[PDB]
């Protein structure tokens, strides 16, 4: 007699929606399970009509292959749930579940927030299109880089650093994650170097410059009292930690950003002690549908080369998650659900870290044009003979593709022939002596 | 990972017989027909690396040359495949333990000198 | 030809959809009619087809020469959430104008899901505000003072209390006192606070009186709301459509957050609604008004005047959850509302006690019955009488009786218990029709 | 203004939405770099899924600071701060007033006369102009036989 598993309900589209995975322990069959996750998440006690607020397990399927492993899909009246916090979604999905002793392991893989509730949420407080207006960049992905390394460097001297870069062509700047407010580098002075930085190099350049600044602090009154002082310095983009700083901090920031018109770039710091494991936790395809909610308008999605295979197509998948306004269920790409956005704003996806110069062509033709590829460490010339490699590269790129060459096929020459103008490029394209390997033949 | 690892051997070892498939092609050929077998042997010449970048090659000038090899890497693969991965572990496994023998014997070499 | 007159669109659930009625002027086509309605309503690198709102169907009101009705389809992307004013200036800003158009009036407007919960609605609505006054199962009663000025606070104060003490949920600020001279506000606040507190103690009731707090600008609106609020005031008053929904939304915010319930008086309607051929239909302001904000709504008095199948209608629209099309009642299109809140329907003006077997039988136990003004015995024993007819309709209904073709006994029964309700009844010596038998 | 002995040029862009702040913005800048006094919000443009007033309002200060130097004559465009909340429409006013824009237009009849009597008074002491747009008074003034004349509203405004 369980009223928790409804085999044959068709869901109404303004429920919410989830998919789990899960390996039932031995004995439970995969119904007593998908219907006690379903339970726990939404009421779960067990003279009204309950019925509205009772979540339900609609579909259960055993993975393709993978044995003891089934996907359970369950929903969720639009009624459970507090507008405009990720926190409450969280915590009514995520919050309990995962404990159960009759279960081996649970892993969240996606969620369809139903358009009536996508309403509620503020989403990025500028996004993609809005962010190039603001910027001026159009037509070509966005530079970035990370300055090495962390503290042991001064204010006056980080500074600088920045300055070599922005100044060699890039558009934007990183803060390293851990960096907040250290013995050695209290915000406040960090601030002030950095923004001299910007304003000399962007005047240097004539190309808007941007850094992105950690606001990441303690506490609510701590991470305001920074970004309402980069604001003061007039500054175009602040960073912060959304998942080691919470979503609720998030949720707070991303509307400020509105208010003040900053733009607020995303790191996952700590993403992958949830993301990682295969069998048990939360997919980042969730946590990044999230972010898109609580607000922002970068997220580091991380690179597609360094990673092989399969992380590819789940992360072609979430990467139209976060910037389209519709996305077909494609379960071959990892989307469980059909999502809508409303007209809400897309986020830019960042590819971080583990990529050089090489690898340019190649992020082109995966991510296109509405990407920041960042470039953290390191040219033998400096920081921004570095940049300015980068930067070509980058320009002789677009160009090939605009004109209309296969840059999987040819990306080898696009960048030697690019390389012929600029001996930064050349430095650096030299410096990794690539390898090949053919079989043996005669 | 693994996954990827495995989906590239395969298409290397498919392009591999592809060209071992060319090279049995022309050993027969080589004889019955030496004009046309010189002619081949020319074409082909560093065009191996990729194996259906080369039979989309050959597709675009004679085909009947390319139906051919077709019949023949998929006669080689059918027969031979099944003894490959025997072959191929106890080869690495032989290979790798001689290598630490050598290892060990070159390091007691350099233990009794010191 | 027109890309916003669209025969075939099926709407989106997303959409937003509104039914105006017109008569287009001699040689004007219906179908460029509804299409231009359609299309400065909403927009007129051409990728538009997403923004421009589309004439969706067009059909003649049955009996009515040259009489149309318009449907239109609205996409979500059109209307700055949580704003009614938006939503107006979108819809009725400019279409009424057209020189091609004798008269248009908007009937209805489907409200989508997405779009209603962008919008806080009722600061309590029916639900909650009753676990707050703690009264249950039956209507609630109020009733209106009269006159407005020259009466000194004190004894606004005075009348005030009569009648709380009399046995009623509520009494009425006159709508169009503010602050004039000879009534400054704060006074009046002073005064009918303090009949509160006594009345209520004696009783052992929750005892109310709509202040209302309808001012000059915002500023002082809220300075009034406030100090009403300090007094520990539990409803206050609005007029939200002189005043302005802008206004009025903020007002309701600020409700749900000082815990104020809300009586919304609807002041310069019939200015709108009145008429059948132009203007805006009171159906669509009421759902706006829940939209807005508000726990209390005027929908008129019912058994005065086809006033009743359209009052019922928005009656149920701004009550309900889910609300089925139903044209013979006023309903254009099915209305969900996602769980936000219902607003009590208010019966004013016009109605006596013997009208009160029939307002508890049409409006049922979610309703307030107001009763503004005159009893021969003074305020308390008018209250007296209202309550007991009141109390004895609630339990005639459970027992099972006929409230139509039985009202007239009940009070005559329960007439015999309150010589305060004798007095009343006697008042209105009843006409009923004979014709000539025998 | 600093304008005499003319009647004033002003203009409305069309089309309303569909159009990114960044070229709403060229467009009032085109028109006014023209020669023209003044430019309007679409009456029904106040913060929609694309276009959020806070970015008309940069991108529409810009056209005027730029147009305004290169004709040398005082540049203005009516920005629509109507908005649902007394909260919200200052909000916006209030950032107007931060840009140094010379004029803010308001629907008084859609707001309602308690918002409006409050932004009036607000534009006097921020010395901002007030143009105010007459939304929905065909709903009230058309008819001959019933409702309000605008003469009256008129009075009123």
């Amino acid at each position: 007699k369980l009223t928790y598993y409804t085999p044959d309900y068709t869901p109404k589209d303004t429920d919410l929606l989830a998919a789990f995975r899960f390996s039932p322990q031995p004995g439970v069959p995969a119904d007593e399970a998908g219907a006690a996750i379903a339970a726990e998440s939404s009421t779960g006690t067990w003279l009204t009509d309950m019925d509205r607020y009772k979540g339900k397990c609609y579909h259960i399927e055993p993975v393709q292959g993978e044995e003891n492993s089934y996907f359970a899909f369950i929903a969720y009246p639009l009624d459970l749930f507090e507008e405009g916090s990720v926190t409450n979604i969280l915590t009514s999905i995520v919050g309990n579940v995962f404990g159960f002793k009759a279960i081996r392991s649970l892993r969240l893989e996606d969620i369809r927030f139903p358009v009536a509730l996508v309403k509620t949420f503020q989403g990025p407080p500028h996004g993609i299109q809005v962010e190039r207006d603001l910027l001026n960049k159009y037509g070509r992905p966005m530079l970035g880089c990370t300055i090495k390394p962390k503290l042991g460097l001064s204010a006056k001297n980080y500074g600088r650093a920045v300055y070599e870069c922005l100044r060699g062509g890039l558009d934007f700047t990183k803060d390293d994650e851990n960096i907040n407010s250290q013995p050695f580098q209290r915000w406040r002075d960090r601030f002030l170097f950095v923004a001299d930085a910007i304003h000399k190099s962007q005047a240097e350049t004539g190309e808007i410059k941007g850094h992105y600044l950690n606001v990441t602090a303690p506490t609510c009154e701590e991470m305001m009292k920074r970004a309402e002082f980069a604001k003061e310095l007039g500054m175009p983009i602040i960073m912060h930690d959304f998942l080691t700083a919470g979503f609720t901090a998030n949720t707070t920031l991303a509307k400020w950003c509105r208010d003040n018109g900053v733009l607020l770039h995303i790191h996952r710091a700590m993403h992958a002690v949830i993301d990682r494991q295969r069998n048990h936790g939360i997919h980042f395809r969730v946590l990044a549908k999230c972010l898109r909610l609580s607000g922002g308008d970068h997220l580091h999605s991380g690179t597609v080369v360094g990673k092989l295979e399969g992380d590819k197509a789940s992360t072609l998948g979430f990467v139209d998650l976060m910037r389209e306004d519709h996305i077909e269920a494609d379960r071959s790409r990892g989307v469980f659900f059909t999502q809508d956005w409303a007209s809400m704003p897309g986020v830019l996806p960042v590819a971080s870290g583990g990529i050089h110069v090489w690898h340019m062509p190649a992020l082109v033709e995966i991510f296109g044009d509405d990407s920041v590829l960042q470039f953290g460490g390191g040219h033998p010339w400096g920081n921004a003979p570095g940049a300015t490699a980068n930067r070509v590269a980058l320009e002789a790129c677009v160009q090939a593709r605009n004109e209309g060459r296969d840059l999987y096929r040819e990306g080898g020459d696009i960048l030697r022939e690019a390389g012929k103008w600029s001996p930064e490029l050349a430095a650096a394209l030299d410096l990794w002596k690539e390898i090949k390997f053919e079989f043996e033949t005669m | 990972n693994l996954k990827q690892i495995a989906k590239d051997t395969a298409k290397t070892l498919q392009s591999y017989l592809t060209y071992q498939a060319l090279r049995t092609v022309l050993a027969q050929l080589g004889e019955t027909n030496p004009p046309l077998a010189l002619w081949l042997h020319n074409f082909s010449a560093g065009k191996v690396q990729d194996g259906e970048k080369y039979i989309e090659e050959l597709f675009l000038e004679k085909p009947d040359l390319a139906l051919r090899i077709m019949t023949v890497r998929e006669h080689i693969a059918e027969e031979i495949a099944e003894f490959l991965p025997e072959m191929v572990v106890t080869g690495i496994q032989q290979a790798n333990m001689e290598k630490r023998r050598q290892h060990l014997e070159r390091m007691t070499q350099v233990s009794l000198s010191h």
